């Protein structure tokens, strides 16, 4: 949405 | 009383918390150092701690049974909205009523009202936050209840922007029942009196704190000079 750092720490 | 599944949920959340919360705070040395003489001389250090804390909250949340099985988008919204609340909750472990401060193992890493004031905030926010911690510490929760409250806080179906609330609610209901049953069969009187009710009221108080912090974050971060002192992750998660 977009949230590259948040998204990356989630995967 | 406690089913296997409920025991399994607790087992997973305790493991998760153990893997995301170092009660020696060894990693604090890698933050920009605290300065307690720009006026916000505690901003760099406290922003670093928040950032760090957000990463650990994300690690904790990934282990919540079912959380990984949500869409990324719902995982992101849930985390964005709750991060500050979970950091506040999880901070209760270092908070001490001896002198109303967060004691993270040494004097350098011991935070009081004046430190938080040196981060840019006011007493209208700082005072309810200390009041929060006092009330929450007074609960003397078991670690099993504490990790359950953090997870119940993360998996809230009323967070703005949640797409699949029925599925978020499904998760939280499981955590809730486990918590309620835990207290019934594990938490002995008289500490268990209206315990669930007081714990869920802490979730309400956290939403209120969240709301107000968002307002001050809005006036703090609005100044580019202050925004410059934050971290990339903090900027992303809380916004700019
Ligand atoms: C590992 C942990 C926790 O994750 C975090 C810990 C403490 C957290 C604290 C104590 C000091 C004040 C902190 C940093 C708050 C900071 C200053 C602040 C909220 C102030 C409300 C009045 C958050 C902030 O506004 C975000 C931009 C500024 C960094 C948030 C969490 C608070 C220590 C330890 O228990």
């Amino acid at each position: 949405k977009n949230h590259p750092m948040l998204m990356n720490l989630l995967k | 009383k406690l089913s296997e599944e409920q025991q399994h949920i607790i087992a997973i959340l305790l493991d998760a918390h153990h893997k995301t919360y170092d009660p020696t705070y060894a990693d604090f040395r890698d933050f920009r150092p605290p300065v307690r003489m720009s006026p916000l001389s505690m901003l760099p250090h406290l922003a670093d701690l928040v950032s760090y804390s957000i990463q650990k909250v994300i690690g904790f949340a990934k282990m919540i049974p079912g959380f990984r099985d949500l869409t990324s988008d719902d995982q992101i919204v849930l985390l964005k909205s709750s991060a500050i609340e979970v950091i506040m909750l999880r901070s209760n472990q270092s908070f001490t009523m001896d002198d109303m401060s967060w004691d993270c193992g040494s004097q350098d890493y011991k935070y009081d009202v004046t430190d938080v004031s040196k981060a840019g905030h006011t007493l209208e926010l700082i005072e309810p936050l200390i009041k929060f911690q006092v009330g929450l510490k007074k609960l003397n929760l078991h670690e099993e209840e504490h990790v359950l409250l953090m997870a119940i806080c993360i998996v809230s179906p009323d967070r703005p922007g949640v797409q699949d609330a029925k599925l978020v609610e499904a998760i939280q209901d499981r955590l809730s029942n486990t918590l309620q049953t835990y207290i019934r069969c594990r938490h002995p009187p008289p500490g268990s009196h209206q315990l669930y009710a007081k714990m869920i009221q802490k979730l309400a108080d956290l939403r209120s704190l969240n709301e107000e912090h968002s307002k001050q974050y809005r006036s703090l971060s609005f100044q580019p000079e202050n925004s410059m002192k934050l971290t990339p992750l903090v900027l992303e998660v809380f916004g700019n």
